[PDB]
RNA sequence: AGCUUUGCGCAGUGGCAGUAUCGUAGCCAAUGAGGUCUAUCCGAGGCGCGAUUUGCUAAUUGAAAACUUCCCAAUA
RNA sequence: AAGGUAAGUAU
RNA sequence: UUGGAAUACAGAGAAGAUUAGCAUGGCCCCUGCGCAAGGAUGA
Protein backbone atom coordinates (compact mmCIF):
# COMPACT_ATOMS: atom_id res chain seq x y z
CA UNK A 1 0.00 0.00 0.00
CA UNK A 2 3.15 2.33 -0.24
CA UNK A 3 4.52 2.13 -3.57
CA UNK A 4 7.01 4.89 -2.46
CA UNK A 5 8.11 3.03 0.78
CA UNK A 6 9.31 0.38 -2.42
CA UNK A 7 11.65 2.80 -3.89
CA UNK A 8 12.98 4.55 -0.70
CA UNK A 9 13.94 0.20 0.28
CA UNK A 10 17.18 1.04 -1.60
CA UNK A 11 18.91 2.32 1.20
CA UNK A 12 19.31 -0.40 3.73
CA UNK A 13 20.63 1.71 6.99
CA UNK A 14 17.06 2.91 8.02
CA UNK A 15 16.63 5.50 10.39
CA UNK A 16 13.23 6.05 12.50
CA UNK A 17 13.20 9.50 13.77
CA UNK A 18 10.99 10.86 16.68
CA UNK A 19 9.19 13.30 18.89
CA UNK A 20 9.36 16.15 15.36
CA UNK A 21 6.99 19.37 15.97
CA UNK A 22 4.79 19.92 13.18
CA UNK A 23 6.17 22.54 12.22
CA UNK A 24 9.70 21.66 13.20
CA UNK A 25 10.21 19.56 11.22
CA UNK A 26 10.88 20.06 7.49
CA UNK A 27 12.96 19.32 4.12
CA UNK A 28 15.70 21.93 5.21
CA UNK A 29 15.91 20.08 8.63
CA UNK A 30 16.47 16.69 6.99
CA UNK A 31 19.41 18.13 4.75
CA UNK A 32 21.27 19.97 8.24
CA UNK A 33 20.87 16.63 9.46
CA UNK A 34 22.25 14.90 6.36
CA UNK A 35 25.65 15.17 7.43
CA UNK A 36 27.24 11.58 5.46
CA UNK A 37 27.25 12.32 1.90
CA UNK A 38 24.79 9.27 1.18
CA UNK A 39 21.19 10.03 -0.08
CA UNK A 40 18.90 10.82 2.71
CA UNK A 41 14.84 10.94 2.92
CA UNK A 42 13.21 13.34 4.35
CA UNK A 43 9.58 11.11 4.34
CA UNK A 44 7.19 11.97 7.09
CA UNK A 45 3.73 10.57 8.28
CA UNK A 46 1.60 13.76 8.14
CA UNK A 47 -2.07 14.23 7.75
CA UNK A 48 -3.58 14.00 4.19
CA UNK A 49 -5.45 17.56 4.03
CA UNK A 50 -3.55 19.66 6.44
CA UNK A 51 -0.06 18.35 6.27
CA UNK A 52 0.75 18.16 10.01
CA UNK A 53 3.27 15.52 10.91
CA UNK A 54 2.31 13.06 13.48
CA UNK A 55 6.00 13.53 14.61
CA UNK A 56 7.42 10.34 13.17
CA UNK A 57 9.75 10.20 10.08
CA UNK A 58 12.43 7.92 8.63
CA UNK A 59 15.74 8.68 6.90
CA UNK A 60 17.71 6.40 4.42
CA UNK A 61 21.27 5.84 4.01
CA UNK A 62 22.87 3.49 1.70
CA UNK A 63 25.99 3.56 4.89
CA UNK A 64 25.74 1.45 7.73
CA UNK A 65 28.69 2.65 9.18
CA UNK A 66 27.22 6.02 8.89
CA UNK A 67 23.65 4.69 9.70
CA UNK A 68 25.82 3.08 13.33
CA UNK A 69 27.51 7.13 13.65
CA UNK A 70 24.37 9.17 13.31
CA UNK A 71 23.01 6.68 15.85
CA UNK A 72 25.02 8.56 18.71
CA UNK A 73 25.77 11.50 16.35
CA UNK A 74 22.59 13.23 16.58
CA UNK A 75 20.81 11.92 19.83
CA UNK A 76 19.31 14.59 21.60
CA UNK A 77 20.68 17.49 19.50
CA UNK A 78 18.00 18.86 16.77
CA UNK A 79 18.27 22.35 15.17
CA UNK A 80 14.58 22.97 15.28
CA UNK A 81 12.21 23.11 18.74
CA UNK A 82 11.24 19.67 19.22
CA UNK A 83 14.47 17.85 20.14
CA UNK A 84 15.02 14.38 17.87
CA UNK A 85 14.49 11.10 19.13
CA UNK A 86 16.30 7.94 16.89
CA UNK A 87 15.27 4.21 17.08
CA UNK A 88 16.39 1.44 14.93
CA UNK A 89 13.86 1.27 12.13
CA UNK A 90 11.98 -2.60 12.83
CA UNK A 91 9.35 -1.36 10.02
CA UNK A 92 8.31 -4.69 8.03
CA UNK A 93 6.71 -5.22 4.55
CA UNK A 94 3.33 -7.34 3.98
CA UNK A 95 5.86 -10.20 2.89
CA UNK A 96 7.93 -10.19 5.73
CA UNK A 97 4.37 -10.11 7.78
CA UNK A 98 3.09 -13.30 6.06
CA UNK A 99 6.34 -15.20 6.47
CA UNK A 100 6.71 -13.97 10.39
CA UNK A 101 2.83 -15.33 10.56
CA UNK A 102 3.85 -18.81 9.10
CA UNK A 103 7.08 -19.23 11.43
CA UNK A 104 5.12 -18.15 14.15
CA UNK A 105 4.07 -22.04 14.77
CA UNK A 106 7.72 -22.65 15.98
CA UNK B 1 34.62 40.65 42.35
CA UNK B 2 32.19 40.53 39.34
CA UNK B 3 34.51 38.99 36.97
CA UNK B 4 31.52 37.09 35.00
CA UNK B 5 31.19 38.39 31.12
CA UNK B 6 28.85 41.64 30.82
CA UNK B 7 27.11 43.04 28.25
CA UNK B 8 28.98 46.10 27.32
CA UNK B 9 26.04 46.79 24.82
CA UNK B 10 22.36 45.94 25.03
CA UNK B 11 22.05 44.35 20.99
CA UNK B 12 24.77 42.17 21.90
CA UNK B 13 22.81 40.82 24.99
CA UNK B 14 20.16 40.31 22.82
CA UNK B 15 22.27 38.28 20.78
CA UNK B 16 24.10 36.41 23.23
CA UNK B 17 20.82 35.14 24.66
CA UNK B 18 20.07 34.09 21.00
CA UNK B 19 23.04 32.34 20.49
CA UNK B 20 22.16 29.56 23.00
CA UNK B 21 22.07 26.05 22.09
CA UNK B 22 20.80 23.57 24.24
CA UNK B 23 21.90 25.60 27.35
CA UNK B 24 20.11 28.42 30.05
CA UNK B 25 21.01 31.50 29.61
CA UNK B 26 20.83 33.55 32.84
CA UNK B 27 20.82 37.03 32.12
CA UNK B 28 21.10 38.85 35.51
CA UNK B 29 20.60 42.43 35.03
CA UNK B 30 21.22 45.39 37.39
CA UNK B 31 24.38 47.47 38.37
CA UNK B 32 27.83 45.55 40.31
CA UNK B 33 27.93 48.28 42.47
CA UNK B 34 24.82 47.81 44.37
CA UNK B 35 25.55 45.80 47.54
CA UNK B 36 22.32 42.97 47.17
CA UNK B 37 23.59 43.15 43.40
CA UNK B 38 27.57 42.41 44.70
CA UNK B 39 25.77 39.60 46.69
CA UNK B 40 23.80 38.00 44.06
CA UNK B 41 27.13 38.91 41.50
CA UNK B 42 29.25 36.56 43.62
CA UNK B 43 26.58 33.84 44.10
CA UNK B 44 26.46 33.35 40.43
CA UNK B 45 30.30 33.67 40.35
CA UNK B 46 30.46 30.04 42.73
CA UNK B 47 27.74 28.53 41.06
CA UNK B 48 29.43 29.56 37.47
CA UNK B 49 32.87 26.95 38.04
CA UNK B 50 30.23 23.90 39.05
CA UNK B 51 27.51 24.25 36.33
CA UNK B 52 29.12 25.93 32.97
CA UNK B 53 28.52 22.94 31.19
CA UNK B 54 24.36 23.89 30.65
CA UNK B 55 24.30 26.94 32.68
CA UNK B 56 25.77 30.06 31.59
CA UNK B 57 25.60 33.17 33.60
CA UNK B 58 26.10 36.50 31.55
CA UNK B 59 25.43 39.72 33.27
CA UNK B 60 24.41 43.07 31.92
CA UNK B 61 24.12 46.82 33.26
CA UNK B 62 20.60 48.22 33.28
CA UNK B 63 22.71 52.08 33.04
CA UNK B 64 24.66 50.76 29.47
CA UNK B 65 21.76 48.78 28.49
CA UNK B 66 18.07 50.75 29.76
CA UNK B 67 16.01 49.58 26.35
CA UNK B 68 15.61 46.22 28.00
CA UNK B 69 14.56 48.11 31.18
CA UNK B 70 10.91 48.65 29.99
CA UNK B 71 10.60 45.02 28.22
CA UNK B 72 10.45 42.66 31.15
CA UNK B 73 9.65 45.94 33.99
CA UNK B 74 13.23 46.07 34.99
CA UNK B 75 12.59 48.15 38.01
CA UNK B 76 14.88 46.32 41.11
CA UNK B 77 17.87 45.15 42.00
CA UNK B 78 19.05 41.86 41.83
CA UNK B 79 16.53 40.53 39.18
CA UNK B 80 17.56 37.39 37.33
CA UNK B 81 15.65 36.15 34.48
CA UNK B 82 16.27 32.77 32.89
CA UNK B 83 16.14 33.36 29.02
CA UNK B 84 16.45 29.93 28.02
CA UNK B 85 15.69 28.26 24.95
CA UNK B 86 15.04 31.45 23.27
CA UNK B 87 11.95 31.46 25.56
CA UNK B 88 11.25 33.41 29.05
CA UNK B 89 10.38 30.42 31.10
CA UNK B 90 7.90 30.51 33.89
CA UNK B 91 9.82 29.74 37.07
CA UNK B 92 7.46 29.81 39.93
CA UNK B 93 8.89 29.76 43.78
CA UNK B 94 6.02 31.05 45.77
CA UNK B 95 6.09 34.54 44.53
CA UNK B 96 3.76 37.22 42.86
CA UNK B 97 6.43 37.58 39.92
CA UNK B 98 6.78 34.02 38.72
CA UNK B 99 9.23 35.30 36.02
CA UNK B 100 12.17 37.25 38.32
CA UNK B 101 14.29 36.47 40.72
CA UNK B 102 15.37 39.87 42.73
CA UNK B 103 17.01 38.76 45.44
CA UNK B 104 20.13 37.19 45.62
CA UNK B 105 19.90 33.36 47.05
CA UNK B 106 20.34 32.51 50.40
CA UNK B 107 22.59 29.70 49.85
CA UNK B 108 24.19 28.62 46.56
CA UNK B 109 23.07 24.82 46.90
CA UNK B 110 19.39 26.44 46.80
CA UNK B 111 20.06 28.42 43.04
CA UNK B 112 22.18 24.92 41.59
CA UNK B 113 18.93 23.45 42.33
CA UNK B 114 17.13 26.01 40.98
CA UNK B 115 18.91 26.48 37.81
CA UNK B 116 18.94 22.85 37.36
CA UNK B 117 15.16 22.52 37.47
CA UNK B 118 15.20 25.32 35.18
CA UNK B 119 16.84 23.46 32.58
CA UNK B 120 15.21 20.47 32.87
CA UNK B 121 12.13 22.20 32.40
CA UNK B 122 12.95 24.14 29.43
CA UNK B 123 14.74 20.96 27.41
CA UNK B 124 11.15 19.32 28.46
CA UNK B 125 9.93 22.02 26.29
CA UNK B 126 7.51 23.73 28.88
CA UNK B 127 7.61 27.03 29.19
CA UNK B 128 6.48 27.26 32.76
CA UNK B 129 8.44 25.07 35.61
CA UNK B 130 7.66 25.32 39.93
CA UNK B 131 10.25 25.43 42.40
CA UNK B 132 11.05 22.76 44.86
CA UNK B 133 11.23 25.37 47.71
CA UNK B 134 8.41 27.78 47.78
CA UNK B 135 9.69 31.60 48.69
CA UNK B 136 6.00 32.79 49.96
CA UNK B 137 7.68 32.63 52.90
CA UNK B 138 11.49 33.41 54.39
CA UNK B 139 11.78 30.83 57.10
CA UNK B 140 12.98 34.14 59.55
CA UNK B 141 11.25 31.92 62.62
CA UNK C 1 -32.10 -11.16 28.88
CA UNK C 2 -30.52 -8.64 25.38
CA UNK C 3 -28.52 -5.66 25.44
CA UNK C 4 -27.57 -3.79 22.47
CA UNK C 5 -24.27 -1.95 22.07
CA UNK C 6 -23.82 1.68 23.47
CA UNK C 7 -22.95 4.26 20.82
CA UNK C 8 -21.02 7.61 21.99
CA UNK C 9 -20.17 10.82 20.79
CA UNK C 10 -17.03 11.86 19.47
CA UNK C 11 -16.62 14.97 20.80
CA UNK C 12 -12.64 15.70 20.86
CA UNK C 13 -10.87 16.21 17.18
CA UNK C 14 -14.18 16.35 15.80
CA UNK C 15 -14.03 19.78 13.19
CA UNK C 16 -17.53 18.81 12.09
CA UNK C 17 -19.59 20.97 14.49
CA UNK C 18 -18.99 23.13 17.26
CA UNK C 19 -22.01 20.91 19.48
CA UNK C 20 -21.34 17.30 19.71
CA UNK C 21 -23.47 15.27 17.21
CA UNK C 22 -26.38 13.87 18.58
CA UNK D 1 35.06 19.48 38.26
CA UNK D 2 32.02 20.91 36.74
CA UNK D 3 28.65 18.87 37.66
CA UNK D 4 26.99 16.48 35.12
CA UNK D 5 24.46 17.70 32.94
CA UNK D 6 20.86 16.37 34.20
CA UNK D 7 19.90 15.10 30.94
CA UNK D 8 16.40 13.13 30.67
CA UNK D 9 16.77 9.42 31.73
CA UNK D 10 17.02 7.01 28.79
CA UNK D 11 15.76 3.55 29.82
CA UNK D 12 17.72 0.55 28.93
CA UNK D 13 17.26 -0.14 25.36
CA UNK D 14 17.48 -4.14 25.56
CA UNK D 15 17.05 -5.62 28.91
CA UNK D 16 19.78 -8.21 28.83
CA UNK D 17 20.75 -11.24 30.98
CA UNK D 18 24.04 -9.46 32.11
CA UNK D 19 21.99 -6.31 32.47
CA UNK D 20 19.49 -8.52 34.27
CA UNK D 21 22.75 -9.97 36.31
CA UNK D 22 23.48 -6.50 37.72
CA UNK D 23 19.57 -5.64 38.63
CA UNK D 24 19.67 -9.58 40.38
CA UNK D 25 23.10 -8.24 41.82
CA UNK D 26 22.18 -4.53 42.76
CA UNK D 27 18.08 -3.38 42.79
CA UNK D 28 15.01 -2.89 45.47
CA UNK D 29 14.53 -6.94 46.26
CA UNK D 30 15.25 -6.72 49.51
CA UNK D 31 13.02 -3.30 49.99
CA UNK D 32 10.37 -4.94 48.28
CA UNK D 33 9.88 -7.68 51.03
CA UNK D 34 9.51 -4.99 53.63
CA UNK D 35 5.91 -3.45 53.23
CA UNK D 36 5.36 -0.27 53.83
CA UNK D 37 1.74 -0.48 53.98
CA UNK D 38 -0.26 0.66 57.09
CA UNK D 39 -3.48 -0.26 58.66
CA UNK D 40 -6.35 2.06 58.30
CA UNK D 41 -6.98 1.13 62.23
CA UNK D 42 -4.82 2.14 65.22
CA UNK D 43 -1.90 0.17 65.68
CA UNK D 44 -0.78 -1.13 69.23
CA UNK D 45 2.21 1.41 69.46
CA UNK D 46 1.98 4.70 71.11
CA UNK D 47 1.80 7.71 68.98
CA UNK D 48 5.48 7.99 69.06
CA UNK D 49 7.00 5.01 69.38
CA UNK D 50 8.88 5.58 66.75
CA UNK E 1 37.03 29.82 29.80
CA UNK E 2 33.56 31.16 31.47
CA UNK E 3 34.89 33.99 33.12
CA UNK E 4 35.90 36.88 31.08
CA UNK E 5 39.63 38.32 29.79
CA UNK E 6 41.86 39.83 31.77
CA UNK E 7 40.82 43.59 30.18
CA UNK E 8 37.11 42.62 30.80
CA UNK E 9 38.12 42.40 34.08
CA UNK E 10 39.85 45.35 34.53
CA UNK E 11 37.23 47.37 32.54
CA UNK E 12 34.37 45.68 34.84
CA UNK E 13 36.93 46.79 38.13
CA UNK E 14 37.54 49.95 36.88
CA UNK E 15 33.97 50.78 35.76
CA UNK E 16 32.73 49.65 39.55
CA UNK E 17 35.09 52.05 41.57
CA UNK E 18 34.47 54.65 39.12
CA UNK E 19 30.69 54.25 40.07
CA UNK E 20 30.98 53.13 43.64
CA UNK E 21 32.74 55.79 45.67
CA UNK E 22 32.30 54.51 48.91
CA UNK E 23 35.70 52.70 48.97
CA UNK E 24 37.26 54.49 45.48
CA UNK E 25 37.89 58.12 44.27
CA UNK E 26 39.23 60.86 45.86
CA UNK E 27 35.97 61.50 48.42
CA UNK E 28 32.72 59.54 48.92
CA UNK E 29 30.31 61.15 47.42
CA UNK E 30 27.33 58.63 47.33
CA UNK E 31 27.02 55.44 46.56
CA UNK E 32 25.37 55.72 42.90
CA UNK E 33 27.27 58.82 42.84
CA UNK E 34 28.63 59.23 39.41
CA UNK E 35 31.75 61.97 40.52
CA UNK E 36 33.23 60.91 44.40
C1' A F 1 54.46 -41.18 11.20
C1' G F 2 51.96 -41.04 16.04
C1' C F 3 52.11 -38.75 20.82
C1' U F 4 53.15 -34.67 24.33
C1' U F 5 54.29 -29.55 26.68
C1' U F 6 52.34 -24.43 26.11
C1' G F 7 50.36 -19.93 24.57
C1' C F 8 47.79 -16.53 21.31
C1' G F 9 43.64 -15.87 18.10
C1' C F 10 39.29 -18.25 16.74
C1' A F 11 35.24 -22.28 17.48
C1' G F 12 32.15 -25.08 21.55
C1' U F 13 30.59 -26.07 26.47
C1' G F 14 30.94 -24.65 31.45
C1' G F 15 31.87 -20.60 35.00
C1' C F 16 31.96 -15.98 37.39
C1' A F 17 30.70 -11.48 35.58
C1' G F 18 29.10 -4.42 41.75
C1' U F 19 35.10 -6.58 46.70
C1' A F 20 33.11 -8.44 39.54
C1' U F 21 36.06 -6.22 35.45
C1' C F 22 38.34 -3.54 31.64
C1' G F 23 39.54 1.54 29.51
C1' U F 24 43.42 5.27 30.06
C1' A F 25 45.42 9.71 24.94
C1' G F 26 47.80 9.46 32.71
C1' C F 27 51.74 7.73 35.39
C1' C F 28 56.51 4.38 37.94
C1' A F 29 58.88 -0.29 33.92
C1' A F 30 62.65 -5.70 33.35
C1' U F 31 67.78 -0.27 31.98
C1' G F 32 64.01 -3.21 37.59
C1' A F 33 57.45 -1.63 39.04
C1' G F 34 56.43 -1.81 43.85
C1' G F 35 57.32 -4.11 49.74
C1' U F 36 55.25 -3.07 56.56
C1' C F 37 57.12 -10.07 56.67
C1' U F 38 63.22 -11.27 53.65
C1' A F 39 66.14 -4.78 53.22
C1' U F 40 73.62 -8.41 49.58
C1' C F 41 66.20 -8.11 50.37
C1' C F 42 60.94 -10.11 47.34
C1' G F 43 60.32 -9.13 41.35
C1' A F 44 55.96 -7.05 38.84
C1' G F 45 54.12 -3.50 36.39
C1' G F 46 52.60 0.24 41.06
C1' C F 47 48.71 3.22 41.96
C1' G F 48 45.73 6.96 39.84
C1' C F 49 42.01 8.09 36.54
C1' G F 50 37.20 6.55 32.93
C1' A F 51 33.26 3.11 33.80
C1' U F 52 30.52 -1.49 33.68
C1' U F 53 28.95 -4.69 23.96
C1' U F 54 25.14 -5.70 20.75
C1' G F 55 20.74 -8.15 19.30
C1' C F 56 15.97 -10.85 19.87
C1' U F 57 11.29 -10.55 22.15
C1' A F 58 7.59 -10.21 25.90
C1' A F 59 4.97 -7.60 29.56
C1' U F 60 2.88 -3.01 32.19
C1' U F 61 0.74 1.86 32.56
C1' G F 62 -1.83 5.37 29.73
C1' A F 63 -7.39 7.64 26.10
C1' A F 64 -3.60 7.29 22.75
C1' A F 65 3.33 2.93 23.75
C1' A F 66 3.63 6.07 17.30
C1' C F 67 5.36 2.44 10.34
C1' U F 68 3.74 6.39 5.21
C1' U F 69 -7.68 8.02 5.70
C1' C F 70 -12.34 9.83 7.99
C1' C F 71 -17.51 10.83 7.74
C1' C F 72 -22.29 11.96 5.68
C1' A F 73 -27.88 11.38 2.64
C1' A F 74 -29.18 7.01 -0.20
C1' U F 75 -27.36 3.26 -3.47
C1' A F 76 -24.52 0.17 -6.83
C1' A G 1 -2.13 46.18 48.32
C1' A G 2 -0.55 41.42 47.63
C1' G G 3 2.25 36.44 48.66
C1' G G 4 -3.83 33.05 43.59
C1' U G 5 -0.86 34.65 35.39
C1' A G 6 -0.65 26.46 33.84
C1' A G 7 2.18 25.86 29.92
C1' G G 8 1.87 24.27 24.35
C1' U G 9 0.14 25.15 19.30
C1' A G 10 -0.47 28.17 14.64
C1' U G 11 -4.08 32.27 13.79
C1' U H 1 -19.49 3.03 -4.20
C1' U H 2 -20.55 8.62 -5.89
C1' G H 3 -20.23 13.73 -3.75
C1' G H 4 -19.02 16.87 0.21
C1' A H 5 -18.99 18.39 5.19
C1' A H 6 -14.00 17.85 7.52
C1' U H 7 -10.57 33.25 18.18
C1' A H 8 -9.55 28.30 17.08
C1' C H 9 -6.62 23.88 18.90
C1' A H 10 -5.50 20.91 22.67
C1' G H 11 -4.72 20.63 27.71
C1' A H 12 -0.60 19.09 33.41
C1' G H 13 4.17 13.63 30.32
C1' A H 14 2.76 12.19 24.44
C1' A H 15 9.31 16.40 23.48
C1' G H 16 6.14 7.71 22.79
C1' A H 17 6.76 5.91 28.74
C1' U H 18 7.50 1.92 32.44
C1' U H 19 9.03 -2.99 33.86
C1' A H 20 11.06 -7.81 32.52
C1' G H 21 13.37 -12.26 29.96
C1' C H 22 16.97 -14.96 26.47
C1' A H 23 21.44 -14.85 23.34
C1' U H 24 26.12 -12.51 22.26
C1' G H 25 30.17 -9.64 23.71
C1' G H 26 33.83 -9.41 27.86
C1' C H 27 35.80 -12.51 31.62
C1' C H 28 37.46 -17.66 32.82
C1' C H 29 37.45 -23.82 33.20
C1' C H 30 37.38 -27.63 29.77
C1' U H 31 37.65 -28.98 24.73
C1' G H 32 38.39 -27.95 19.61
C1' C H 33 40.64 -25.12 15.25
C1' G H 34 44.87 -22.66 13.29
C1' C H 35 49.89 -23.00 14.81
C1' A H 36 55.50 -22.14 17.10
C1' A H 37 58.32 -25.99 19.08
C1' G H 38 61.26 -29.54 21.62
C1' G H 39 61.18 -34.71 24.10
C1' A H 40 61.56 -39.97 23.78
C1' U H 41 59.49 -44.96 21.69
C1' G H 42 58.51 -48.62 17.85
C1' A H 43 58.86 -51.57 13.25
Amino acid sequence: EDPSLLEWDADDFRIFCGDLGNEVNDDILARAFSRFPSFLKAKVIRDKRTGKTKGYGFVSFKDPSDYVRAMREMNGKYVGSRPIKLRKSMWKDRNLDVVRKKQKEK
Amino acid sequence: SYMLPHLHNGWQVDQAILSEEDRVVVIRFGHDWDPTCMKMDEVLYSIAEKVKNFAVIYLVDITEVPDFNKMYELYDPCTVMFFFRNKHIMIDLGTGNNNKINWAMEDKQEMVDIIETVYRGARKGRGLVVSPKDYSTKYRY
Amino acid sequence: NVSQKRKYRQYMNRKGGFNRPL
Amino acid sequence: KPLPAPLDGQRKKRGGRRYRKMKERLGLTEIRKQANRMSFGEIEEDAYQE
Amino acid sequence: EVYAPGLDIESSLKQLAERRTDIFGVEETAIGKKIG
